[PDB]
């Protein structure tokens, strides 16, 4: 990974996201969600990530 | 200082019947890992200040 100020920046387009099979792993120390609660990420969906 | 003695409910399984009042305090199954009665991962408390 790079460093902090020059964090990596990547377009995510087209395709489809399972956020269910990060969101069940434990090896996170940290997972939060401002926006949107993340159960409901999998129904709702947008342009551009 | 911060007073932390006003609450609110964050985490439900499905939303409320109009002019209805819940005070069930309990661990909620946030992820796929079962609580047991034990918050670990994938579960928190419902209420916080």
């Amino acid at each position: 990974f790079a460093s902090v100020y020059a964090w990596n920046r990547k377009r995510i387009s087209n395709c489809v996201a399972d956020y269910s099979v990060l969101y069940n792993s434990a090896s996170f120390s940290t997972f939060k969600c401002y926006g949107v609660s993340p159960t409901k990420l999998n129904d709702l969906c947008f342009t551009n990530v | 200082g911060g007073n932390y003695n006003y609450l609110y409910r964050l985490f439900r399984k499905s939303n409320l019947k109009p002019f209805e009042r819940d005070i069930s305090t309990e661990i909620y199954q946030a992820g796929s890992t079962p609580c047991n009665g034990v918050k670990g991962f994938n579960c928190y408390f419902p209420l916080q200040s």
